[PDB]
């Protein structure tokens, strides 16, 4: 069952990458790997584990279980197929072929899956499939295979309202475009947070107003911030059970700068340890830091630098070399003078950084017919 | 009959259905000609 | 080639005949379609 | 109270409307208001971007600029560049798996 | 109907279609419900039992009427009051002759 | 005139429609002034109540 | 050449000497009838997308029928007054052209018309003069009603739910139809006309009077 | 074809470019602010 299986994966995730916290997560998903049929997926997870030398038996006991769930559906088939219902073979397998998905390989749960696609004539089964196909799609993280049954999933909501298909299936395309650094995507697919059930993966309903409010407070300006966030009730009683993120998301709302880095480095942190977020954690503070920097700097011109320390963040040198690197970074557009200890700004017209994009991509697509000139005829 | 796949076939009496089966129709027997053309079929009917 | 319940192109000067014309429409499916039965399957059975 | 915080703002657009720059000190004397308060609204109305412009903190001199800028010409043949790369996507599946 | 219609050697099967009971009236909201925009949380259970075993048809007579009542007040999720107040109107028309 | 049918023979077919036209042209969708109807019967039992 | 297209019918009710000037006040006692098809003609006309948010199959037709003198054209004649939407509004005992064909014609162009004009409305009156139930394949004078009834049931079902040509079909006795005009995707909405006991009955006195 | 004279012998990129700008700069902030908080 796929049910919680993805919690399986974000405890591979916990036994691995933290190396020193590799204990109770080698205790905890052994104590779910020993058990409930699991062979298959983690050979190279007790690799990278300790020895655990006797699991000979331990193997033989779950491929026997194993072998008592094939070899009865090896007693299924001839009854299934002798009086024929709606092929009866399939309808077994079609719901225990997720447990040659869980417990097999994707290949007896892929074939057996594309296989049973074409026996329901309604999507009522078919469109679950794809979903099972999505959610191993995460699981081997098939970033192609995702891209084919996410276009064959939404080719079957059009018929039919299916929200319970449609509203589910923006919770999966919200992890995929936070999986990706695909921000402004990720919280547009978490738009909603009502329709959104209390899931099987998210199982708290508040984990995922976690993750809509992390991705929203970069994803959304203030004229959204200052309307949608700040004035749900969906949104706000939920992290009204939330003291740090209510604190997170109201320093930085309510203008309270310096306890807003100190939140940070929580959250931050936070989303270090997070599976998941662990690849662009990093993509998200270095926008945020910007951010705060932008939205205090674009109300003054005249602001001096000794200013932000004791009322934005402490350490004078320690913003001057953090703005000089966003300056030099070619963003946070204003003009920091030194010697005289006073920072200006500036402002852009959008004829420029708007031409820097054009210019981007235009050299892309050059560098694409290119390429593709060179590529066919020889 | 839609997961079987036969032709599934009501019948109302209606006049409109008439023209298709035939000019007439003296019987309902002239449906068996359809019936049988598509042989794997079922007939339905109401009250 | 010719089928029997078969449109054709005709030339009109000696009737000589011209072309197939395609197909037109079973006498079972036009009927049938202008019934319009609601079409079902067993997803949406409740409890039967 | 808050009908009172869109009057004020009401209020806080007129008098600020005909000029480009002024001190604090006589928008204060004629809304008839702090001048803390005043500072800290205007800088969310600069945060919150209903208006835009610039504030001081030696004198408060509020810097009020406004041009509409091009916007249309680029990005929309913009996203035509990202169609087109999509097109060409396409191309490697009826060139290169054929010829 | 006919007696001879009734003959034992000419009718190969009968088969009764009972009323629903509030197993059957809970699925038929479950299938009925699928297609609509809803709110979290509900309880069709008792809902199922707000009809007391009417047919399939006043399921579907219900659970269609529920977005006009969402519609009437400008919703886009329907949400659990619109279903208790379709089952007084659909239910009154069950008290209507 | 007629009542109505439950449509007999063939002829009452355009008849009751010719009667149908006649109906809307009395009063349908249009300000009927200056026109003035009289009519007259031996039996007013063979007629449409609708008319 | 490929033509724009025409239908030589009530052209598109020329809205100025046009309106039969009906308010909705004038007709008194209709609380639940004219709020009912206020929400199945121009409520979808206008808030298209709640019904295409929520999804809740707005109705393709409507049937209104009842006994004469309750009001069938005059709730027409309101809802033709205050509409926005283009209005089309025939006498349905027109198809029964002496040439042959000119009515299947005078069918699909009036469709075209609704199609080609606007997210337009429909209005039929006497459909038992073209919708019968008995039919008889010897005169030509009941085959070619036939043919009427086929094209517009064809034409029904040609649409997509993207066009907001909403069709309003006024009668007096249900009997004499076929159900099969009354299928789902061509008809859902039907509306009696009941006549009003005392209730609303007092509020026509206090209009009239 | 390809005889190749031989002299010698997402997931990826997005990942590399924050591995491009986040590449050897302190990688462990737990510490860092909380040790900023009564230096600075
Ligand atoms: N508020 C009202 N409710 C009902 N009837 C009214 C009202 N006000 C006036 N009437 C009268 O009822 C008649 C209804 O007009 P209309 O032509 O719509 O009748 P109908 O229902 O179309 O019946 P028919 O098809 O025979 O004309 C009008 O002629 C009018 O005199
Ligand atoms: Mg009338």
């Amino acid at each position: 069952p796929k049910n919680p299986d993805l919690r399986i994966a974000q405890l591979r995730f916990l036994l691995s990458l933290p190396e020193h916290r590799g204990d109770a997560a080698v205790r905890d998903e052994l104590m779910a790997a020993v058990r409930d049929n699991n062979m298959a997926p983690y050979y190279e997870a007790l690799c990278k584990s300790l020895d655990w030398q006797i699991d000979v038996d331990l193997l033989n006991k779950m491929k026997k279980a194993n072998e008592d769930e094939l070899k009865r559906l090896d007693e299924e088939l001839e009854d299934a197929e002798k009086n024929l219902g709606e092929s009866e073979i399939r309808d077994a397998m079609m719901a225990k072929a997720e447990y040659l998905c869980r417990i097999g390989d994707k290949e007896g749960a892929l074939t057996a899956f594309r296989k049973t696609y074409d026996k329901t004539v309604a999507l009522g089964h078919r469109l679950d499939i794809v979903f099972y196909l999505l959610r191993i799609g995460l699981f081997y993280m098939d970033n192609d295979l995702i891209t084919r049954n996410t276009e064959k999933a939404k080719s079957l909501i059009e018929e039919g309202g299916d929200w319970d298909r449609r509203n589910r299936l923006k919770v999966y395309q919200g992890l995929y475009c936070v999986a990706i650094r695909d921000f402004k995507q990720a919280a547009e697919l978490f738009l909603d947070t009502v329709s959104t059930f209390t899931s099987y993966e998210l199982m708290d309903y508040k984990t995922f107003v976690t993750y809509t409010v992390y991705v929203s407070m970069i994803a959304l300006e203030r004229p959204d911030l200052r309307e949608k966030v700040i004035k749900g009730a969906e949104i706000l009683e939920v992290l009204h059970s939330l003291p740090a993120v209510r604190q997170y998301l109201f320093s930085l709302y309510e203008c309270r700068y310096s306890v807003f880095f100190q939140s940070l480095a929580v959250v931050e942190q936070e989303m270090k340890k997070d599976w998941l977020f662990a690849p662009h954690y990093r993509y998200y503070v270095r926008e945020m830091r910007i951010h705060a920097y932008s939205q205090l700097l674009e109300s003054y011109r005249s602001l001096t630098l000794g200013y932000m320390a004791e009322a934005f963040g402490v350490g004078v040198e320690f913003i001057d070399q953090e703005l000089s690197r966003f300056i030099a970074a070619g963003r946070l557009h204003c003009k920091i003078d030194k010697v005289n200890e006073i920072v200006e700004t500036n402002r852009p017209d959008s004829k420029n950084w708007q031409y820097q994009e054009t210019i981007k991509k235009g050299d892309l697509l050059l560098n694409r017919v290119q390429k593709l000139s060179r590529v066919i005829n020889m | 009959a839609h997961h079987t796949d036969c032709t599934f076939i009501r019948v109302s009496g209606s006049e409109l259905v008439q023209k298709f089966i035939g000019e007439g129709a003296r019987m309902v027997r002239e449906l068996f000609v359809m019936a049988r053309e598509h042989a794997p079929s079922i007939i339905f009917m109401d009250e | 080639d010719v089928t029997p319940n078969c449109r054709v192109a005709l030339r009109n000067d000696s009737y000589t005949l011209h072309k197939i014309l395609p197909n037109k429409v079973d006498p079972l499916v036009s009927l049938m379609m202008v019934e319009k039965v609601p079409d079902s399957t067993y997803e949406m059975i409740g409890g039967l | 109270a808050k009908l009172y915080d869109n009057l004020l703002e009401q209020n806080l657009i007129r008098v600020i409307e005909p000029f480009s720059r002024v001190q604090i000190e006589h928008i204060s004397s004629l809304i008839k208001l702090s001048k803390a308060d005043v500072e800290r609204k205007l800088s969310q109305m600069i945060l919150d971007k209903k208006f835009h412009g610039i504030l001081d903190q030696g004198e408060g001199v509020l810097i009020i600029f406004d041009e509409p800028p091009v916007d249309k010409t680029y990005e929309a043949a913009l996203e035509t560049i990202q169609n087109m790369s999509k097109v060409v996507d396409s191309l490697y599946n009826k060139a290169k798996k054929l010829t | 109907l006919d007696s001879a219609l009734l003959r034992p050697g000419r009718i190969d099967r009968k088969i009764e279609f009972p009323p629903p009971n509030e197993e059957a009236r809970l699925d038929i909201l479950k299938i009925h419900s699928r297609k609509m925009n809803l709110t979290r949380g509900i309880n069709l259970r008792k809902i199922a039992e707000l009809m007391p075993g009417a047919s399939g048809a006043e399921v579907k007579g219900v659970c269609t009427e529920a977005g006009m009542y969402a519609l009437r007040e400008r919703r886009v999720h329907v949400t659990q009051e619109d279903f208790e107040m379709a089952v007084a109107k659909v239910m009154q028309k069950d008290s209507e002759k | 005139g007629g009542r109505r049918f439950s449509e007999g023979t063939s002829a009452d077919r355009e008849i009751q429609r010719t009667l149908m036209e006649l109906l809307n042209q009395m009063d349908g969708f249009d300000t009927l002034h200056r026109v003035k109807m009289i009519m007259a019967t031996n039996r007013p039992d063979t007629l449409d109540p609708a008319l | 050449d490929v033509l724009p297209p025409e239908a030589d019918s009530s052209i598109m009710m020329l809205t100025s000497d046009q309106k039969p000037d009906v308010m909705y006040a004038d007709i008194g006692g209709m609380d639940i009838q004219k709020q009912e098809v206020r929400e199945a003609v121009e409520l979808p006309l206008t808030h298209f997308e709640l019904y295409k948010q929520i999804g809740i199959d707005p109705p393709r037709g409507v049937l209104m029928y009842g006994p004469p003198g309750c009001g069938k054209t005059m709730l027409a004649k309101a809802v033709a007054h205050h509409t926005t939407a283009a209005f089309i509004r025939v006498v349905g005992s027109e198809f029964v052209q002496k040439y042959l064909g000119e009515g299947p014609r005078m069918v699909r162009d009036v469709f075209r018309l609704a199609k080609e004009n606007a997210p337009a409305i429909i209005f039929i009156d006497e459909i038992d003069a073209i919708a019968t139930k008995r039919f008889d394949a010897q005169t030509g004078a009941d085959r070619e009603v036939q043919r009427i009834l086929l094209e517009l049931l064809n034409q029904m079902d040609g649409f997509d739910q993207n066009v907001n040509v909403k069709v309003i079909m006024a009668t007096n006795r249900a009997d004499t139809l076929d159900p099969a005009l009354l299928r789902p995707g061509r008809l859902d909405r039907k509306i009696e006309f009941p006549l009003p006991d005392r209730r609303q009955k007092r509020l026509i006195f206090s209009t009239i009077t | 074809m390809s005889e190749k004279k031989q002299p010698v012998d997402e997931d990826n990129w997005d990942d590399d470019n924050v591995e491009d700008d986040f590449s050897n700069q302190l990688r462990a902030e737990l510490e860092k602010h909380g040790y900023k908080m009564e230096t600075s």
